[PDB]
This record gives C-alpha cells, sequence and structure tokens, in this order.
C-alpha cells in the first residue's frame, strides 16, 4: 500500500550501496547543514536501481510525488534531529 | 632500555614532540643508543650479499626487516627535522634564552646537530638580514632584538595556549584523591579536574609540570 | 633536493649557502637522513610506477630506463627519480 | 614441452635482488593480464614490454640488455635478427615467444636455443613434415646412392617450400588453454574467467571455429562458480548467459541505428542505396514500432517492448533471411551499472586503441600509437568508468565515419572487378587522417569485403585498399580476405607472404616492410603501379 | 619543512599511529626478526590464534599466509546495542574502540571474506551510528566556552580533523577575556 512506495524510497537511499560507497545518503546529509531544505536525484540511476519503481513511477505522477515528499521528510528528521 | 619500550617510547616522544608548540629537552641518552642499535642492525644485509654466494628463499622477514628500518627511519626524520623547523622559529629567543642564567641553559641537554644548524643557520640569516636591509642601518635601529615596542624577537614562548591532552599516569599499584580519579589549577579560576578516560583540552601551561613529569598525553 | 634568474642576487647567495648548510647537516647524519624527503609513509612495500620523459638510464643494478614504459618496482629507487620528476604514476 | 615445469623453472629464476631479469591483439593482452595479475599476486617484478616494430626490436633488445637472465616470432627467427649465437648447456638467458600463428617458424622448434618451445599443448599435430625438415635434412656404386641421396634432398625440400611458405593465420584461442592451465592448478577467478570470454569473443570476426565445441568448455565455468542460487537480492556486489544478437551497439543506442550502422545487416538490406530503406521501416513495421519509439534511448523504452522484443524478432526478421541470428552468448553482471555482452565492450576497447589519445613525425605517430596502448592498459579496470565511457561513444563517432566513406565508395564504384583479384585505392577523400592507423582500414576492409560479396556468387575475391597524405607518397596497402556467409570450409587461410617476399626480393626502391604485420606494406604510388602490374602476373594464386 | 599540518597529523601519518596495533591471525604454517619489539616466536601451527602487530597481519594477508580472525567486538547485536544507548543518552559518547574506523575500512578491504554476511549489513549500522555521533558532537559543541571542553569518547580521527577549528578558537576566547582584565 500507501507506505510500501515510502518503504522503497527510504529502502533506496539508505539500502543502496554501489562498489564500497553510498551516495544519496551523502547527498542530504550535505544538504540540511547547507540549509538546502531540498534533493537532487538522477532519474537514469533510478532506472538503475529498479525495474519496478520505475515504470510505477511511469504511470502515475500526480499520485507518487506525495510519496516522495514524505520520504524525503522522514530522512529529514533523523538529520534534523541531527541538525522547530 | 627494552626495545619494545624503547620503540614505544620512540613513538611516545614522536607525537609529544609534533604536538608540543615549543622545545622539549634533547634525549641524547636515548637518541644515540638507538642511532648505533639501528646501525647495527643495518649493517647486519650482510647475510643478503651472503646469499647471492651460494648459487655455484624465504625474504619475507628480509625485506620485512627492511622496511622496519627505514619505517622507523622515516619516524625519526619527522622528529627532527620538525625539531629543527621549531628551532627555526624560535631561533631568536633561544639564544636570548641561552643568555639568560636560569634554568637550564640551550647547551645539549635540553638541545648537536641542533646547535649548529641553529648557530649556522642564524649567522647566515644574519648575513642575509644585515646586507639587505640593514646598510642602510640607523644608529639606533643597528639592534635586532626588542627595543621595546612591539617588540620583538621575544616571539613566542606562550604557553598559555590551548591543546589537547590526555589523562595518564603511573599507578601506585600518590595524588589519586578520588572517588574516581586523579588530580586536582588554573590562576584566576579552579580545577575541573581530570580522568584517565577522557581528554580534556586546556591551557598548555598548567599541564606543563605534568608533561616534565610525564604525567598527561597530547 | 632531491637527492630563478629574475630573483636578486642576495637569495641566490643565502640559497647557496644554505644548501651548502644543509648538505653538511646531511653529512652529519650518517643516520642516514635523507631528512629532506621521504615525507611519506610506505606501504605496501612495492608499487607500480610509469615513466616520465626518461630513457636514459642504475643503484644496485642497472633497470635501463626505458620510456613509457611502466614498471611494478619496490619504493626504494623510484624516491630517487621522482625527484627529478622522471617517474609519474605512484 | 609441459607448462607446468617451464612455469616453475621461471618462477626458480624469476626473485632476485637486483631485480629480475626477464599492439592489436587483444588475445594475448588478456593472458597478459591474467598471468601478469598472477605473478603481482606473488609479488614477482618483471618488466613489461609494449612492442611495436617488427625489426625496432633489434635496436631496443641488443642495446641495454646487461644481467638479463631469462603474437610474434612465429615467422621470423630472432636468432638471425639478434645473432644469439650460442654461449655456453646452461645457457645464460632465455627469450620466451608468446604467438598463436602458424605454421611455426622453422627455427622455432628444431634448432631450439631461446626456446622452451611454446607450442604445448596446442599444435602436436603432426605435422609430420618438419621431421623430415631436420631429421632427414641433418647431417647431410657410391655415384648412384650419392645421386639417389641427392635427389631425395631436393624432394624433401621441394617438400618443405611448402611449408614456412603459406599464409599465416591465428588456430585458436590462447587464453583456453591457459585457463585451462590455471584451472589446472586450481584457479578459478571470476573476473579472469569473464576476461577468458572476453578474449575469445575478440577474434569471432574470424569464426569460431572451434570455439563453437569450446562453448560447454565455458559453460562448466559457469556451472562451477555459482554466485547465488537464489536471490540473494539484489545482491549490490555481483556472469549469465543470454539469448545475443548479432546487432552491434545495442544496449547504448537506438535500435534505429543499430541496424542503420550494422555491417552485417548492410549489403543484404542494401543500406547506401535507398531500396532497402523503405525495406528497414517494413521491417519496422513488422515490428509494430512507431518511428519515435525507435528513437528513444534503450533505458527509457517500456517494459513490454522489452520483454516481446525476441517473439517479435522471431516473428518479423525471418522475412528477410535474418533466422539464423539469435544465440546463447554471455552476459556480464556487475549489478548496480547494468550488463554488457563481452563483444560491445571489446569493441569499444578497440576503438579506444585506435583514438581517445622526415622519418622522425612518423615515427613520432608511431610513439603515440604506443602512447595510446597504456591508456587501453588502464582502461581494462571495471572501476575505472569514467575514461570507458568516452571511448564507448567515439566507437559510434567512428562507425559513423566508416558507413558514411562506405556509401561514398559504393557511388563512384571505383572497384576493378577482375578475375585475378580485385584491385582498389582511395587515393584522395574527406577525413583522411582516421585512416592512418592499419585497424581502421582493417575493419574497413572488413565492412567491404562482406558488403561487396555477400556472397553474391561467384567466387569470392580479395580486395586491395590504399591511402596517403604526407611522408612521400606512403600509401599502406594492407592484404584483405574474403569472408564466408556460413555457407572454415576449406583451409584457405591467406596467400600474400610469398607474393611479398617474391616482390621484395626484385629491386624493392624506397619499400618498407616497417610494418610489423606481413599484410600491410608501405609502397610509393609511382612504384605501387609496378607493384600491381607485378602482383597481377605471376600471379601466385 | 613538511608545513602540513603542522598542528594536525596526517590521516595517513595516523594510520601510521594505528599500524602499531596488535591482533590475533591464523597463520597457515604449521623468522626470528631482530628489528625491534616482536621477539616472538617459534614456528606457529596452522589455524591457531596468535596475536600479532597489524602491518605484519597486511603483509601476510597479502600473501595469504594467515587467516584473520574478525573481532569479536564487531557483531552487529552490539552496535546495535551501542545505537540503543545512543538514543537514550544526549550527552554521552560511551563505547567505541577509538580506532575501529581505520580497522574497518582495511578489514573490509582484504579480511571481508572471514566475516559472515558484513556485506550491506553493518557498514550501514557504522555509517549511521558515525553520523549520530557526529552530531551529537555537534550538539556538545555549540556549549563550547573556556576552560572545559569534553572529550569523553571519540575515535581519534574525528578528533584530529575537529582539532584546527577548536584550539585555533579558544586562543582567541581566552585571549580577550584575560587580556581585558
Amino acid at each position: 500500500d500507501n507506505t510500501e512506495i515510502i518503504k522503497s524510497f527510504k529502502n533506496f537511499i539508505l539500502e543502496f550501496r554501489l562498489d564500497s560507497q553510498f551516495i544519496y545518503r551523502d547527498q542530504l546529509r550535505n544538504n540540511i547543514l547547507v540549509k538546502n531544505y531540498s534533493l537532487t536525484v538522477n532519474m537514469e540511476h533510478l532506472i538503475g536501481y529498479n525495474e519496478d519503481i520505475y515504470k510505477k513511477l511511469s504511470d502515475e505522477p500526480s499520485d507518487i510525488i506525495p510519496l516522495f515528499e514524505t520520504a524525503i521528510t522522514q530522512v529529514a528528521k533523523r538529520i534534523s534531529i541531527l541538525s522547530n | 632500555v627494552s626495545p619494545q619500550q624503547d620503540f614505544s617510547d620512540l613513538m611516545k616522544s614522536w607525537k609529544n614532540e609534533r604536538c608540543s608548540p615549543e622545545l622539549l629537552p634533547y634525549p641524547h641518552q636515548l637518541m644515540k643508543r638507538l642511532l648505533n642499535r639501528i646501525s647495527m642492525q643495518s649493517q647486519l644485509e650482510n647475510i643478503s650479499m651472503g646469499f647471492l654466494d651460494m648459487q655455484n628463499e624465504s625474504k619475507l622477514p628480509l625485506l620485512c626487516m627492511e622496511t622496519e628500518l627505514e619505517r622507523l627511519k622515516f619516524v625519526i626524520r619527522s622528529y627532527i627535522r620538525c625539531r629543527l623547523s621549531k628551532i627555526d622559529k624560535f631561533s631568536l629567543y633561544l639564544r636570548q634564552l641561552n643568555e639568560d642564567e636560569n634554568s637550564l641553559i640551550s647547551l645539549t641537554d635540553l638541545l648537536k646537530d641542533e646547535i649548529k644548524y641553529h648557530d649556522t643557520h642564524s649567522l647566515i640569516w644574519l648575513k642575509l638580514v644585515n646586507d639587505s636591509i640593514l646598510k642602510y642601518m640607523p644608529e639606533e635601529l643597528q639592534a635586532i632584538n626588542d627595543t621595546e615596542g612591539s617588540v620583538n624577537m621575544i616571539d613566542e614562548p606562550d604557553w598559555n595556549k590551548f591543546v589537547f591532552i590526555h589523562v595518564n599516569g603511573p599507578p601506585d599499584g600518590e595524588n589519586e584523591f578520588g572517588k574516581p580519579c586523579y588530580t586536582v589549577i588554573p590562576d584566576l579560576k579552579e580545577e575541573v579536574e581530570l580522568t584517565i578516560g577522557s581528554i580534556y583540552v586546556m591551557r598548555y601551561e598548567v599541564i606543563r609540570d605534568l608533561l616534565r613529569d610525564d604525567k598527561v598525553a597530547l | 633536493n632531491g637527492l630563478t634568474n629574475n630573483l636578486s642576487h642576495q637569495e641566490q647567495e643565502y640559497l647557496k649557502e644554505y644548501c651548502d648548510l644543509i648538505t653538511d647537516l646531511k653529512s652529519g647524519d650518517l643516520v642516514d637522513i635523507d631528512l629532506s624527503g621521504s615525507l611519506v609513509p610506505p606501504s605496501d612495500v612495492f608499487i607500480d610506477v610509469r615513466v616520465l620523459k626518461d630513457a636514459g638510464e642504475t643503484e644496485y643494478g642497472v633497470f635501463n630506463l626505458i620510456k613509457d614504459s611502466q614498471f611494478f618496482v619496490r619504493q626504494s629507487d623510484v624516491e630517487r627519480l621522482i625527484q627529478q620528476g622522471y617517474l609519474q604514476k605512484i | 614441452s609441459q607448462f607446468s615445469e617451464a612455469y616453475n623453472k621461471i618462477l626458480r629464476n624469476s626473485s632476485s635482488h637486483s631485480s629480475c631479469q626477464l599492439c592489436l591483439n587483444i588475445d594475448a593482452l588478456c593472458a597478459t593480464k591474467m598471468l601478469s595479475l598472477l605473478f603481482k599476486k606473488q609479488l614477482v617484478q618483471s618488466q613489461i614490454v609494449p612492442i611495436f616494430g617488427y625489426s625496432e626490436l633489434r635496436r631496443h633488445y641488443s642495446q641495454l640488455d646487461d644481467n638479463i637472465n631469462s603474437g610474434f616470432g612465429g615467422v621470423i627467427d630472432l636468432e638471425a635478427f639478434l645473432e644469439i649465437d650460442p654461449q655456453e648447456q646452461s645457457f645464460r638467458r632465455d627469450i620466451y615467444v608468446l604467438d598463436a600463428h602458424r605454421p611455426w617458424n622453422l627455427d622455432n622448434i628444431f634448432g631450439s636455443q631461446i626456446i622452451q618451445c611454446f607450442d604445448d599443448g596446442t599444435v602436436d599435430d603432426t605435422l609430420g613434415e618438419q621431421k623430415e625438415a631436420y631429421y632427414k635434412l641433418l647431417e647431410l656404386n657410391d655415384l648412384s646412392k650419392r645421386k639417389q641421396r641427392k635427389k631425395q634432398i631436393h624432394e624433401y625440400e621441394g617438400v618443405l617450400e611448402e611449408y614456412y611458405s603459406q599464409g599465416t593465420t591465428v588456430v585458436n584461442s590462447i587464453s583456453a588453454q591457459i585457463y585451462s592451465l590455471l584451472s589446472a592448478i586450481g584457479e578459478t577467478n571470476l573476473s579472469n574467467l569473464w576476461l577468458n570470454i572476453l578474449g575469445t569473443t575478440s577474434l569471432d570476426i574470424a569464426y569460431a571455429q572451434v570455439y563453437n565445441r569450446l562453448y560447454p568448455l565455458l559453460q562448466d565455468e559457469v556451472k562451477r562458480l555459482t554466485p547465488s542460487s537464489r536471490n540473494s537480492v539484489k545482491t549490490p556486489d555481483t556472469l549469465n548467459i543470454q539469448p545475443d544478437y548479432y546487432l552491434f551497439l545495442l544496449r547504448h543506442s537506438s535500435l534505429y541505428d543499430s541496424f542503420y550502422y550494422s555491417n552485417y545487416v548492410n549489403a543484404k538490406l542494401s543500406l547506401w542505396n535507398e531500396n532497402g530503406k523503405k525495406r528497414l521501416h517494413k521491417m519496422f513495421a513488422r515490428m509494430g514500432i512507431p518511428l519515435s519509439t525507435a528513437q528513444e534511448t534503450w533505458l527509457y523504452m517500456d517494459h513490454s517492448i522489452k520483454r516481446e522484443l525476441g517473439i517479435i524478432f522471431d516473428k518479423n526478421l525471418d522475412r528477410y533471411g535474418l533466422q539464423d541470428i539469435i544465440r546463447d552468448g554471455f552476459v556480464r553482471t556487475l549489478g548496480y551499472r547494468g550488463s554488457i555482452s563481452a563483444s560491445e565492450f571489446v569493441e569499444a576497447l578497440t576503438a579506444l586503441l585506435e583514438v581517445g589519445n622526415s622519418a622522425q613525425k612518423l615515427t613520432n605517430l608511431r610513439k603515440r600509437w604506443v602512447s595510446n596502448f597504456w591508456l587501453s592498459w588502464d582502461a581494462l579496470d571495471d572501476r575505472k568508468v569514467e575514461l570507458l565511457n568516452r571511448g564507448i561513444q567515439l566507437a559510434q563517432d567512428l562507425q559513423r565515419a566508416i558507413f558514411n566513406t562506405g556509401v561514398a565508395i559504393l557511388e563512384k564504384k571505383l572497384i576493378k572487378h577482375l578475375r585475378i583479384y580485385r584491385l582498389c585505392v582511395l587515393q584522395d577523400g574527406p577525413d583522411l587522417d582516421l585512416y592512418r592507423n592499419p585497424l581502421t582500414l582493417l575493419r574497413l576492409g572488413n565492412w567491404l569485403i562482406e558488403c561487396c560479396a555477400e556472397s553474391e556468387d561467384k567466387q569470392l575475391l580479395p580486395m586491395v585498399l590504399a591511402s596517403i597524405d604526407e611522408n612521400t607518397d606512403t600509401y599502406l596497402v594492407a592484404g584483405l580476405t574474403p569472408r564466408y556467409p556460413r555457407g572454415t570450409k576449406k583451409p584457405i587461410l591467406n596467400n600474400f607472404s610469398m607474393a611479398f617476399q617474391q616482390i621484395t626480393a626484385e629491386t624493392d626502391a624506397k619499400v618498407r616492410i616497417d610494418n610489423f604485420e606481413s599484410s600491410i606494406i608501405e609502397i610509393r604510388r609511382e612504384d605501387l603501379s609496378p607493384f600491381l602490374e607485378k602482383l597481377t602476373l605471376s600471379g601466385l594464386l | 619543512l613538511p608545513a602540513h599540518l603542522q598542528q594536525t597529523f596526517s590521516p595517513e601519518e595516523i594510520q601510521f599511529i594505528v599500524e602499531n596495533e596488535p591482533i590475533k591471525i591464523f597463520p597457515r604454517i604449521t623468522w626470528q626478526l631482530i628489528t625491534t619489539d616482536d621477539k616472538a616466536l617459534n614456528n606457529m601451527v596452522a589455524m591457531r590464534s596468535t596475536e600479532v602487530v597489524l602491518w605484519i597481519a597486511l603483509l601476510l594477508k597479502q600473501q595469504s599466509k594467515c587467516s584473520i580472525v574478525a573481532p569479536q567486538w564487531l557483531t552487529t547485536k552490539e552496535l546495535d546495542r551501542k545505537i540503543q544507548y545512543e538514543k537514550t543518552h544526549p550527552d554521552r559518547f560511551s563505547e567505541l574502540p577509538w580506532n575501529w574506523l581505520v580497522l574497518a575500512r582495511i578489514l573490509f578491504n582484504k579480511a571481508k571474506d572471514d566475516f559472515h554476511d558484513p556485506i550491506h549489513e553493518l557498514r550501514g549500522k557504522i555509517q549511521d551510528l558515525r553520523e549520530i555521533r557526529q552530531i551529537k558532537v555537534l550538539k556538545g559543541l555549540k556549549y563550547l566556552n573556556e576552560s572545559h571542553l569534553q572529550l569523553d569518547n571519540l575515535s581519534l580521527l574525528e578528533i584530529n580533523e575537529l582539532r584546527p577549528f577548536i584550539t585555533e578558537i579558544m586562543d582567541k576566547l581566552r585571549e580577550i577575556h584575560t587580556a581585558s582584565l
């Protein structure tokens, strides 16, 4: 359901690991201290990640925009504690 | 006198050296015996040269030995070059400290290669500043030292500067008063104090006694 | 060292005396130091270096320096040749 | 001799203090990298020689060699080329000759000096002719038996004349035997195995031939190492078999451009001409694919189009006779950055070899060719992708220029359709700088050879090619051989080595055999014309 | 005159310091280095635990002559209890091996084969706990004034990189304050 998509993208930023380096959590850890309040994701890396996720984004964009906003803010709260 | 402890104290003194902002006693009593021991094992290469003679296997400790030799040699290189650098920056004041009676003179205890490089470098340095700017050497300006104002050649004996320190000291089995640990000291403020498990950064002056006593790591 | 012209002569005078003086200290140790170089701690023990415009060429054995030929060799001789810029990859 | 003991012997001769002391083919590079990696793992230092010049080797080996105790050479004897002159059983120095071409040089096997024959375990054969070329030849009423002996000597000499004078070609992939040998010792490295597969795929332009039965041999290795029984998802770190196709630049480019630049599809569909253009769109009309859909990158195309691709191919391409295409070729899994068939990576790396970089300028340029080799040797690592993508895209830039100049040649029809052999020359055209590399003309010639004759019966004929810009009519002319469309039917191989020896034995003014490969030679156009006349007659074939 | 840092130790220099660490191994064999401090020992029995300094183990591992045992303290469940203890301790920085950072970096280079599924498992944990430790440093770091600095428990690496900041600032504070008198 609803939260499974949030869980998929939290399992994307936290549980992606290429050869010896994880990249996206470092993107967000840099951007909060900078006071960015934003995040950039290369869609080609997303197609590189999974196959079902991309077709899901492909079908309904207006419905999947909030699951990104939720996955952004839930990780952002741990670093926000780390950072009202 | 144990090589294990000698090497331990080697890295120890190296760390202490690099952290300390100003000069420390020269350990010739130890530096010499080690410089000789390394030359002994260093020459001791001979088995490797004699190994080619048996030709009309395990070289692992061979190059390991050689490796540690040069490795330790690196350590001492940084150590000595660091001392030289410190002297270059402190040279005017250290000679002025040699001029004063009390307490401990520069000489050899606190400071041979060093004194040579010191005096020679300072010499040619004086020739370089002298021939360039002081020619052109006004009567009162002829002196290169504190006038006073402002100032010079008095820098930088600053013991007040903060630096990282780590409480470690020889156990009785003295100054351990409890409950958890030792010891009791700023001039205008009181004790905090200290514990062996945590680093407390504070003024380098109040801990100077302990460094002379070897009671606090850096 | 290792192992201009536009600047004022007094500097070169001081310079030549300085380098002569540091060679005097190199003569004193006889340790050996080798104190001006070997700044990075070694590991482990062998490295692969490529030639930088050196052909060339000798210490302990003559290795026949050849332009654009990369080797696999211990740090030792590399330390000397790098001072002349003759080696490139580290 | 057996490889194992020889290998142990070099190990015994390896470690020393002071140490030590001991271009185009990718097949050799794989074997070098795998063994090199083995010895670096054992920390065995040694020299690396990037040989370029066939005769330059004499200028270097004989120049600086002092303490030295220990694809080339199957033709030229180095004993004459160097003048080593046996000095003291237990000779002080040995030279390893790694070569896959046959027939072997006569001085190689017999008159063994540096060898240490590398023939094991490849060509036994027999090949019983060298036995009478040496055992009978050495040491070489009485008038009758003497004339009988001389007659038999000339008879065996006549037999031997056939041997060593014939076209040199590679027999089989060295990597196969080297991997078998390494696996005999027990080492199986996922990296190394994939590289073995890479080297085997590299020479596929020259069919398989044995490689067809060497498929199970690689498949066995795929069974002996099983990354996971089941996922084990993803895993973040780490090959697999897939239904591969001969189509070119599959994964990084549009299916449209893939056929557009496809060499195999080229002559059959006559892509240069306008007739087959609509036929190509007709193939897509059978595929039911929108033109705009074909232009999209392979990554963003719909999943349906993906899964149904092979069924659609099975249901459409057969109309044009393309039924034999789908193959079970291997595909590497590096996980997260995506899989690639060994063939494509090979094309990109070789493209990286050719781009991505008086007589002093030519030698300077030769030096630059060797300079580009190390960029390729560095490029062999998996992790260094940054440089690899540049070469991957430049491969497309080349193939674009290839097919373009190709159409230009198709309009003028400069081919002289002679009975002896076809002859051509490109004396002028745009973008001639790319033609300096022999490999450019190698694949270029191949791209023509399959185009002009599919076959297209009858009697496949060799093509002649040359080009020059400066340096006084260099006109590199490389030999070219016909390609059969699966219909090694015969041991034909090559012809030219003997002919080059016959014409180079004449007045040979300004001729330079400086090219390491026997098939290509530099010649003046002024003297190329009679060279052609002498080539036509007397025709050795 | 290297000039670098000169106050801080170089990261590779602290790596040179951690080289001194002894560790247990499982040699393939079933010597008498005269150099400095090993002094031990007779040829060891295969697959048997023996404590040896770090860099020699690195050598033997490069030749694959030893089987390194994984450090017992490094177990995911233990890091879980550490992170647990961290969420409930806003002030204390409790337990760290203190050299563990560089260890894990090195152990995952080669010793990775001996551990049981560390991949995509503890690596995340150490990173997570690392950053939460960093921010807890920042929360205690806002409190900084003379004369006390709470150094409590931290891996030496991070202490070294943060050194220039706090060290050079506090001096200014003390100077202006005492100087004002």
